[PDB]
């Protein structure tokens, strides 16, 4: 629920030492919390809040040129000067081309002439500035159990619906105690500080579509920068780097704009965040999150009820989905109250007996009427199965059958095991939990390997990365020791496949 | 103009869309390509001069792959 | 708990500026939805629609592709449909409606139920 | 993309109605996005569907919506006294636009 | 005297999106776009799950097509050796100054 | 000859060959049928939303 | 967009002064250098690998020159 | 450049009322540098807050300060019969200048 | 406690030269400072002021930029503010107020509060 064939989605199977389970949030998926008891939790991160900002410089898109009114002067009295130059809003080159006797020396040549154009802006960055305080990651809560995939309608935004929960996360209120009626309060730390590494990205405007840049590169752009302090009577630095004054070869100067440069600039932003704003904040998607999820307090909800009776008709034909489960919505029929919802996954119907252990823990219909309205998952065995709740005179059954191998799984699990550790990484040991002496000694040394490669390696496009990647590769064919040999083959292919996994 | 910061020097990776990932890993590719197709010459020359350096046979083709990628982009 | 009002839409003259309000009340608009089904005296309910929230995004019927445009304004949570001239056949009851939208709030797969309110109605009549 | 749904058919108190909503394959068929509009004289069409079947929070059980290909079948039985209502059909095309029925106007007793 | 040899269009205006949306296994979206000129499209598999309502899950094979537009092309404009001209001057001193 | 606006300068044939913006072919009469396309409008998507 | 034609590959040798022959210059060499001033990090690496080829002292040098001049113009 | 803030206000004792003062990036927003003056008309001006949230231990504590972007919030809540005083905020601009607001005239009822 | 105290003044004619003293009271001089605040009844407070009673140093407002000169006179702990080619206009009441200098003696950035207290007030008008 909230995260069905969402793709990225990672369910972590039981906390494990002491209901502590920490777990990093990444807008491009979801994780899905399944305890030895309690709720399966459906945890989804969406959105991100920019706060209050802050301008820092700007950059001009299009020059208007207008006067370029010149001087010159003779052979000897002196270079050229004209009022124009202390305005500060001119840009002039006083550059030393000219000839005698044609304008007027009597001393046959060189000439300065002093060339001062009017320089005025039209479309600009603002280029405004990200800290770190502020920012609250919103989290949305979703809790399956009982549920059709909207019927009962009323979200949990503000509560009713009492299935889901909402929490706003930020660095001055972590710690989101969140309230889901009848489960339990589910609490969880967060830390917004120190997952995405702010203050090294600017947020940037152009006209609509809104970036996130380095600072790095965004004080490397080759632009008039302004300051951003305030209007007024904006004062353009440079002013040279925009306009260009050719000089004819035989006699006189030109100014001539570059015109506009936008699409440029949309160019050299290959690789930023896509970015949504409004007037107070700006949507920022991507990201993650790094939270230790508390599942403490919780309850099963109703695990004292009923079977309830007699009904398993179903709506629809389960659906094998993406990546394990097959999530059925049943519709007992005449039941009288909150009854408990027979699941089980048979290997084998004879004897029942299932081992398939279901992702949807104490499933459980609402009230009295007909239109119940439950859905569940259930994750079966990769061979062939019986899909069975078992209650009533002949119940209703169903054939399934998953494909792949627990090969095929094995191989999979790790596929993206390595891309956790790819994009993200350094945090991605984080995923799992109570670890020490396993995912720390291993976060750490992911760490320091991790600092210096970025370090080591930084100013990699995907292009670069493959061939610094090969050539560390034909060093690992040769050379001496089996270690710089051996060291630089396996450095090089890390790279070759955090490249792979960055594309795929 | 001619702005020169390239902002993949560094990206941000993410599991989300970067922008132009896609057409741009690539068209670095197709932008030494045609700029190949345009000076087979410069292979020629270009293949001289690598193959003078280094007498080591692989070393040479280490030097003409220096050289084909240098020309094109870095002028 | 929820209300939904819209200021009448008499009558102007074919090649008139009608412009309906919705005013949202009670129900949080913050990212809330919106519709517009125009019905003429038992007509066939016609969608000429724009998906707003609180970005401000629309998408329009074909056939009002470029006809009507509804800006929003969250300091009053009220939607703003104007069609550029009332013609004639237009005499029908346009309804504002809501179709409360997804939690990122980008709206592209509606809700299961669409329109769990609606407008009063407001006749406009081209005469 | 329009709406077929019939204009209006009666029946007597408590014998079962149908209501039939015929699309395309572009909405009431490759899709699950149907819902019926009890629109009264007097007051704005309102939500009685939604998705097939459904019930928002007024059941008022005796209203059940099916689909057999591009069809959406609401079947009222029981007639509820006063349940005399315009019913719409409405869809979801895949062109992202909404299609309306051109209605069915009911007759009850 | 010369011809035109091409032209680009710097600058872009787009239009009028929408977008398909079919399911899984439903086989291919349509959306008439495609047919007509100058409409790009570029169809991508959106994994599709049960909030948009389908019956299988994976990739949902949709492309919006936007109608491209132009606004300030560059010429190309090509010439040859014909329709050509120099127009020199001469000077013999002699005596003169300014003619 | 290269016209953008109100300027004009010589380029080759390699160079001007060799743009990847759209061809557009001879003339413009009403609104011409604008080869390639791809470099400009640059268009994807990412979490499968639209 | 990408575009990749840069018209220096060609130009046209001529009495008269070209477009941007000065901003040209100058820049391809200060793109380098302010490439280089963001990452010391890969004059550590590109210094190892170079002078791990080559055996031969100078070329290491031609290697290192190779290795600086491709990783910020063309990648 | 005066600090944008409201002309005035009134309501009922113990009621909550805000005091908006809006400046620039310039001073109230880059700075935490405000202060609200109550300025009891006729006899020399007091300062009741300083460093925003803080106030002067002769403050009546029911007066509350607040900031985020470019605001100030001066925020007062069980008011008492006597608290027209009229208030002005004021605070130090980035060029080392301090300017202070159009005022507030505080209307009690 | 702390006490301010000014001349009260009188018209002046428009283009005299009003000379205000703020003589400081129960603190300590040589950390008092001092800032003058004009005031007349029913417009905004401009502060052209001076910041620096240490060093003798000061600080206008660019309306005020020239006009105003300050003396300071530590003998008598005084501060004479005197606004030459005063106008119509600046009819006011001038406060001088203090913002304590940092131990350093040199006055950049002020304490956190500024006006703990306030001269009693000179009205001064022109005719
Ligand atoms: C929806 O929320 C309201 C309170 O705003 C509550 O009265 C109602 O029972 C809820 N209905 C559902 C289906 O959650």
């Amino acid at each position: 629920i909230r995260c069905i064939g969402v793709s990225n989605r990672d369910f972590v199977e039981g906390m494990s030492g002491g209901t502590w389970v920490d777990v990093v949030l990444e807008h491009g998926g979801c994780v899905t919390v399944m305890a030895q008891d309690k709720p399966t939790v459906d945890i989804e991160l969406v959105t991100t809040t920019v706060s209050n900002m802050a301008e820092v410089r700007s950059y001009c898109y299009e020059a208007s040129i207008s006067d370029m009114a010149s001087d010159s002067r003779c052979p000897t009295q002196g270079e050229a000067y004209l009022d124009k130059q202390s305005d500060t809003q001119y840009v002039c080159k006083r550059t030393l081309v000219d000839r005698g006797w044609g304008n007027g020396c009597g001393l046959f040549g060189k000439g300065s002439l002093v060339t001062c154009a009017k320089f005025a802006c039209s479309k600009k960055m603002t280029g405004k500035s990200i800290q770190p305080e502020n920012l609250e990651y919103r989290i949305m809560l979703s809790v399956h159990g009982s549920q059709h995939s909207g019927m009962i309608v009323n979200d949990t935004g503000h509560e009713t619906d009492e299935n889901r929960a909402k929490v706003e996360i930020t660095p001055n209120s972590p710690r989101a105690e969140a309230t889901l009626g009848g489960f339990g309060s589910l609490g969880l730390d967060c830390e917004p500080r120190t997952g995405l590494d702010f203050s090294d990205l600017y947020y940037l405007t152009m006209n609509n579509k809104h970036w996130l840049v380095h600072k790095e590169w965004f004080h490397d752009i080759p632009l008039p920068w302004h300051a951003g302090a305030d209007t007024g009577t904006p004062h353009w630095n440079n002013k040279e780097a925009l306009v260009e004054f050719k000089d004819a070869h035989a006699k006189r100067q030109t100014v001539v704009v570059l015109g506009s440069q936008e699409g440029a600039v949309h160019t050299a932003l290959a690789g930023a965040l896509e970015a949504e704003m409004d007037g107070a904040k700006g949507r920022l998607s991507s990201g993650h999150l790094k939270c230790r999820l508390k599942m403490d307090k919780l309850r099963l909800k109703g695990v004292s009820y009923s079977l309830c009776t007699a009904a398993f008709t179903f709506t629809k034909i389960p659906a094998e989905t993406l990546h394990g489960t097959v999530t059925v919505e049943v519709q007992y029929a005449g039941t009288d109250g909150p009854c408990k919802v027979p699941a089980q996954m048979a290997v084998d119907m004879q004897t029942l007996t299932p081992v398939g252990r279901l992702i949807t823990a104490n499933p459980v219909i609402t009230e009295s009427t007909e239109n119940s309205k439950m859905m569940l998952e259930l994750d079966p065995p990769f061979g062939d199965s019986y899909i069975v709740i078992g209650v009533g005179e002949k119940k209703i059954t169903h054939h399934w059958h998953r494909s792949g191998s627990t090969i095929g799984k094995a191989f999979e699990a790790t596929v993206r095991g390595a891309k956790r550790m790819a994009v993200l990484g350094d945090t991605a040991w984080d995923f799992g939990s109570v670890g020490g002496a396993l995912n720390s000694l291993g976060k750490g040394i992911h760490q320091i390997f991790g600092a210096a490669f970025k370090s080591l390696f930084g100013g990699m496009s995907w292009f670069s990365q493959i061939l610094i990647g090969t050539l560390l590769m034909w060093l690992g064919l040769n050379t001496k020791n089996g270690s710089i040999s051996l060291m630089c083959l396996a450095l090089g292919g890390v790279l070759i496949f955090l490249s792979t996994a960055v594309s795929a | 103009a001619v702005t020169l910061p390239s902002h993949s020097t560094r990206k941000l990776q993410t599991r989300s869309q970067t922008w132009l990932e896609s057409r741009e890993y690539t068209k670095h590719l197709i932008r030494v390509e045609n700029w190949i197709f345009r000076n087979p010459g410069f292979a020629l020359a270009a293949a001289a001069i690598a193959w003078l350096l280094g007498s080591s046979t692989s070393q040479k083709v280490i030097y003409l792959v220096m050289i084909l990628l240098i020309a094109p982009a870095y002028s | 708990e929820v209300q939904l009002v819209e200021s009448g839409a008499e009558v102007k003259k074919p090649g008139a500026s009608v412009k309906v309000s919705c005013k949202a009340s009670g129900y949080t608009f913050t990212s809330y939805a919106m519709h517009w089904v125009r019905q003429a005296p038992g007509q066939r309910l016609e969608w000429m629609g724009w998906i707003n929230a609180g970005n401000g995004n629309t998408k329009y019927s074909q056939k009002f592709q470029d006809r009507v445009t509804i800006t929003r304004d969250t300091s009053a949570s009220t939607a703003y449909m104007e069609l550029s001239s009332l013609r004639s056949e237009d005499t029908a009851i346009y309804y504002c409606a809501r179709d409360k939208v997804d939690d990122y709030g980008d709206y592209w797969f509606p809700t299961l139920w669409y329109f769990d309110y609606w407008g009063q109605g407001t006749l406009v009549t081209v005469s | 993309s329009a709406l077929t749904q019939p204009a209006s058919v009666s029946g007597s108190p408590g014998q079962s109605i149908t209501i039939s909503c015929t699309g395309t394959s572009s909405d009431v068929g490759g899709f699950n996005y149907v819902s019926w509009f009890q629109q009264h004289p007097g007051k704005a069409p309102k939500l009685m569907l939604y998705d097939v079947t459904s019930r928002p929070s007024g059941v008022s059980s005796r209203f059940s919506g099916s689909k057999s290909g591009n069809t959406a079948s609401l079947t009222i039985s029981g007639l509820q006294a006063e349940d005399e209502a315009d019913y719409y059909c409405s869809s979801h095309t895949s062109r992202g636009t909404w299609v309306f029925g051109g209605g069915t106007k009911l007759t009850v007793l």
